[PDB]
């Protein structure tokens, strides 16, 4: 019963962490790229007006 | 023939506004000569006309406006646009500027007076450059190899040792002597000692030329400091047969200064308020380089950048990079791990390279060996990236390769320390030995014939 | 002769166009095929291969006569053409000629008068136009039409005009269009009959290397093909940089007949091609996120023949004496077999993935690795080294000794 | 009564810019009035007065002024504002963009002459319309339907195929069965191969004699864009309102037009709209798409079809933007389905139709119509979040209900939206392909749908 949840749960351990890092090391950086972007693009819109 | 006609002076100043004086009933205004202020407390400055129109011509000023008016101040035209007076006596001076001498030397006799901005050379003239340079720079010469007469500026960031490499070039460049002449836009004053000391150091400074404007002295001259230097350049190479090597010391304060002068105007702005035509200006100053037809002579040019937020897409070295014909690359992450020089090869280009290595250049491997250290780094650094989200227990042995790669090709080929000279051919064995890790099915970009010849050692 | 430059010389009738303009690279001939008379963009960042595509379909293209125009570009890569193009020859009746004598050139570098931009493109299609009357096939490079539009912008700051997008006069669009509309094929003016064309391929150079620029954006409306290089590939040195995820051509529909005359096989194996790349590209994400060990045999199989078309079939060093131009038949013959070894490992895979002993990429792996670096070498094979008849047999060979390792299996 | 009186002819030409003529010493100028100019080689071009202020008035020249001068060329100015004439017999014939013939046929011997703005037509005296026009096409005809009287543009970008998709409208479109389309066409802007392949193909459906074309291509002058929708609109409204036909009106570049607009606002040097297009854009645009629908009393009608060009994929640039602020509703072409060799690329969550939702329904077309509309939009739109969250998470996180929704997505654009392009289906076959997807799900889940109506049609 404790191995086979052990195994079960080892195996659930390295998936979280796995997407913890896939959030902090993938998603957040493409978002904050793409919310620097557009803070930029507006001022040079700003601009030609 | 000499201009034997005397000189006008005008009290005519109708108006002033920004760095801008605006002169009337002028005698036939001449587009881009040269004017002379003096000013009540009997201070001169400089100006050239930047636009005419009836008998109103509009004068930029380079020391600024203030303190200038409109009744007591006077002005002299001089009959003709911007020339500089230039002699092989200019190596071992110091200059400012705008030209004037700040080494306690006397002023220039000239063998000549060259126009300040120069004159396009004949597509047809230009000779190919295909002399490899051997810098002895293992991340220069194996991955971006220099031909004499080559545009290859340093891009680099504030904080990061762009004069340190730049003064190794200058060190060690060579075949596989040059008069330097060296501009500075901008620099503080211990940037200016390092680079004079560097030089009266190492006992070259019988053989080089500087032109210094400061973090104080006028924003304009700065617009005028690098065509006064390619001026010097060109007379050097292209009628006194030297081979000349160029060092223009921070175009973005060439650049802000440009951009901060277009802005008095409110000509078109470009991306980030740059000036619409920035770069066509920047390529009046970079294609200043090259071979020509019958002559020995040669330029070559490295202007060193800095970079806003280390930011490659900002105009300055975008406008930069479509123009030169590569660039060198020093990347912050590099330096901070403590490695030198902090060169970071995937940014890096060098166009002139295809052609200045191989058989009878350099060796028969160069080509392949180059093309292949690319490709093994930029997967190193894909192995790398996926370590990160998915743990080293993931990694295939494969992955482990290219991870082994990576760490023993930057401690071995790009650290190298600040006076260590390699040959291309060290440079090149170098790199056998790091591709030698991998079983030789793996190395992709390299031929049969290749890999038997060099591989087995 | 005299002809103003801003006027379209007359012809009887445009035609549709029915035949491709061969670039001799591996990807652009399969992948985003163009016409003897087309439209063509190659927008890409500094550094991304314009230039050297426009040189190497200078040098080795199907073409009567080519017309360079280098307006607001480097001395250096208009001196390279000079020093090349006499050296390089074609061969005509049994005998050797140098690509020079089919070639005009048409310069206004970086440094020389903004304006002369402007002139240097309508003097560059008229010179176009004149040889397409005489019923030539012509080829006109245009090497960056964002010099053009940035000519544009200056004259036009300085005589006060209101700006559109970006800074550029209203009139750029309008400017764009009515040069790109001068391309074509025709029945020639006159009394002889003969037909003629002109293909364009205008380079962009779009600042900060954003698609959304202006000129960019105008010009992908207005052309029929496009070539988007990508910089991220560049730096992995994986030339030619084209991102065939957003490139495309509208000629496909065109040229389907004449393939099936001249080239019966190509077809389905471009169809096949461009599944495995758009699978892989679905597949790529969820192995970044997710880690790779969810994937099924056929996904696996799918990523590593995706790899291989990549690496070994889409890649092509322009310099190196093998690979300077790759032939019909050579690109047509790789591509045979790189798709044919996807269909036999999934065979096998399909075929025993129900069965207790099973196929698994990692055993196809391990059996073959010899016929994977025969697939890999296929690039080596040189067009006039070893020639047809050598590269065809070579590659029909790969054929059996890949059908021998999947007879034991 | 006529203009029995002479023409005074100008060499007064005081300024000349861009588009832009300029003259003074005008006498009693006349605002949108027509302008004759002779160039000093005998060339002819016209224009129209765009300003009038004293002596001086601004005219734009449709044909460009290059070649002109400030001494030599002479304009004559006609006392009137721009009339076209029409005719029926413009039907089976090809004009350009100024309205001159291309079909080597002679000028129009009119019936009468119209002013190309039209005259306003009263709100009291419009009539609501409920047929339903049958295009054929299962996105169209069973999520977005139109109306025989309605405006609905098509919205798409460089490179999809819109062209196809108006062409297979007017090869298909006709009523719904328990009459047939005159058909004006205007380009603005097109390429050679694009005005071609619509004259090819309806010379292919062998229909010339019902259609009247007027071309302006990427070569021809731009500022003929700015007439060229109104004389095609003005022939629409001739036909139509006094010689009883039903017209479709297919305008095939509206960017192009909106582009030819920022051209003469920004030689005028008149203050901006956003893009610099305009301020008065909307306005002008509202003159074109208000063109269209039926009138009691008359039994014609016009149902306009324009098609946009959107820059960058952008559905909130200032073009397609104020489009839907005017017409009722729109079809969106999508890269992402033409990426994936779907045709139509139709994307139905941001198409719509406004005027469906009394054209449908029992008497009209079936009873089912108004709930399966819905239900496939509201599968469709679930299975679309569905996707979104499954490229994050992997199949091991979906239930079977997510399945269900996962596979429904596939099927209706496997065979709902993927049609081809002389594939003609009726809104039965289009209704009745509809249920075969929503039998993927039980019934539970049908919550669009009421219970009469899935008692009646859910167990075929
Ligand atoms: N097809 C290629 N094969 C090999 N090297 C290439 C190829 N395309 C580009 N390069 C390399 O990249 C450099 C830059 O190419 P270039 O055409 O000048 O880029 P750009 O788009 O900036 O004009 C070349 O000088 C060459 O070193
Ligand atoms: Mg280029």
């Amino acid at each position: 019963s404790l191995q086979t949840s052990f195994v079960t749960l080892d195996e659930a351990i390295k998936i979280t962490n796995r997407r913890v890092n896939a959030i902090e090391h993938v998603i957040i950086p493409r978002i904050e790229r793409t919310l620097a972007y557009i803070i930029t693009e507006l001022d040079e819109r700003e601009r030609e007006e | 023939n000499y201009l034997s006609q005397p000189r006008l002076t005008y009290k005519t100043v109708s108006g002033v506004n920004g760095p801008l004086v605006i002169l009337d009933h002028v005698k036939f205004p001449r587009y881009a000569e040269i004017v002379h202020l003096t000013l009540p407390d009997g201070t001169k400055r400089s100006g050239q006309v930047l636009e005419v129109s009836g008998s109103k011509a509009v004068v930029q000023v380079f020391e600024g406006t203030s303190g200038i008016d409109a009744k007591k101040t006077s002005c002299e035209f001089t009959g003709d646009i911007l020339r500089t007076p230039v002699s092989e006596d200019m190596l071992g001076r110091v200059f400012n500027g705008s030209g004037k001498p700040i080494d306690r030397g006397p002023v220039v006799l000239a063998e000549d007076f060259l126009d300040i901005m120069g004159q396009p050379i004949n597509p047809q003239c230009r000779i190919y450059p295909e002399e490899m340079i051997q810098t002895g720079i293992s991340a220069i010469d194996g991955m971006n190899s220099i031909a004499r007469g080559q545009k290859i500026p340093i891009f680099s960031a504030a904080g990061l040792p762009h004069n340190e490499i730049a003064a190794q070039i200058c060190r060690q460049a060579g075949l596989v002597n040059f008069a330097i002449v060296f501009a500075a836009m901008g620099v503080n004053m211990e940037t200016a000692r390092f680079f004079k000391s560097d030089f009266e150091e190492n006992g070259s400074m019988d053989n080089v030329c500087l032109f210094l404007n400061l973090a104080n002295d006028p924003t304009i001259e700065r617009i005028i400091t690098p065509r006064l230097a390619l001026t010097t350049a060109e007379f050097l190479a292209y009628q006194c047969e030297k081979h000349v090597l160029v060092i223009l010391t921070d175009m973005s304060s060439y650049a802000e200064a440009l951009r901060e002068v277009s802005a008095a105007r409110e000509e078109v702005p470009g991306r980030r308020g740059f000036p619409g035509y920035m770069y066509t200006d920047l390529a009046t100053i970079y294609e200043r380089a090259g071979r020509v037809e019958g002559r020995n002579g040669s330029i070559t040019q490295i202007p060193i950048l800095t970079m806003p937020n280390d930011d490659i897409t900002h105009p300055i070295p975008d406008l930069t990079g479509y123009i030169t014909e590569g660039q060198i690359y020093v990347d912050r992450q590099l330096h901070n791990r403590q490695i030198y020089p902090p060169i970071n090869v995937l940014p890096s280009l060098s166009r002139l390279m295809k052609s200045a290595i191989g058989e009878g250049m350099t060796r028969k491997d160069h080509a392949d060996v180059s093309n292949q250290l690319y490709a093994c780094y930029a997967i190193g650094k894909d192995v790398q990236a996926m370590k990160a989200v998915v743990g080293e227990e993931a990694l295939t042995s494969d992955d482990l390769l290219y991870l082994e790669f990576l760490q023993k090709f930057e401690k071995n080929f790009i650290t190298q320390g600040p006076y260590e000279n390699r040959t291309v051919y060290e440079t090149l064995d170098i790199g056998w030995q790091l591709l030698r890790i991998f079983p030789k099915e793996m190395l992709k970009r390299i031929p049969q014939s290749t890999l038997s010849e060099f591989y087995p050692r | 002769q005299v002809w103003p430059v801003r006027q379209v010389r007359p012809v009887t009738e445009k035609l549709p166009a029915n035949h491709p303009l061969l670039t001799g690279q591996r990807v652009l001939d399969a992948l985003f095929p163009c016409v003897q008379g087309g439209t063509t963009a190659i927008p890409g960042a500094f550094g991304c291969g314009k230039t050297v595509i426009s040189q190497s379909l200078s040098k080795y293209s199907n073409s009567d006569v080519i017309i360079y125009v280098g307006c607001g570009e480097r001395g250096n890569e208009m001196s390279e053409v000079l020093r090349d193009f006499p050296e390089l020859t074609m061969e005509v009746d049994g005998k050797v000629e140098s690509i020079m004598k089919r070639t005009a050139l048409v310069a206004n570098t970086s440094n020389m008068p903004v304006a002369a931009r402007e002139a240097s493109i309508y003097t560059g299609i008229t010179l176009s136009e004149y040889f397409r009357d005489m019923g030539y096939h012509v080829s006109m490079m245009a090497d960056s039409t964002s010099r053009w539009a940035e000519a544009l912008r200056e004259i036009s700051g300085r005589l006060a005009e209101m700006p559109a997008d970006s800074g550029y006069p209203a009139y750029l669009g309008a400017r764009l269009a009515s040069f790109y509309e001068r391309a074509g094929r025709v029945k020639c003016l006159g009394n002889p009959e003969r037909e003629g064309s002109v293909s364009i391929v205008g380079a962009v150079s779009p600042p900060g290397g954003d698609f959304s620029d202006p000129v960019t954006s105008a010009t992908l409306g207005i052309v029929q093909v496009f070539w988007g290089l990508d910089k991220k590939l560049a730096q992995r040195k994986h030339f030619p940089s084209v991102n065939w995820l957003i490139s495309y051509s509208k000629y496909m529909r065109a040229l389907d007949e004449y393939y099936d005359k001249h080239f019966t096989e190509f077809v389905p194996l471009r169809t096949k091609a461009k599944e495995i790349l758009q699978e892989e590209e679905d597949l790529a994400e969820i192995v970044q996120l997710v880690g790779k060990a969810s994937l099924a045999e056929t996904d696996k199989i799918t990523l590593e023949v995706a790899k291989l078309i990549k690496d070994d079939f889409l890649q092509q060093n322009g310099y190196t004496p093998y690979d300077r131009f790759c032939p019909f038949y050579k690109t047509v013959g790789m591509l045979s077999n790189m798709i044919s070894f996807y269909d036999m490992a999934r065979r096998a895979v399909e075929t025993t993935a129900q069965s207790d002993n099973k196929i698994t990429w990692s055993i196809i792996r391990e059996h073959m690795g010899e016929i994977l670096y025969k697939l890999s070498s296929m690039k080596f094979k040189d067009p006039v080294k070893d020639g047809e008849a050598k590269i065809k047999a070579d590659y029909a060979q790969l054929l059996e000794d890949m059908q021998n390792a999947f007879r034991s299996l």
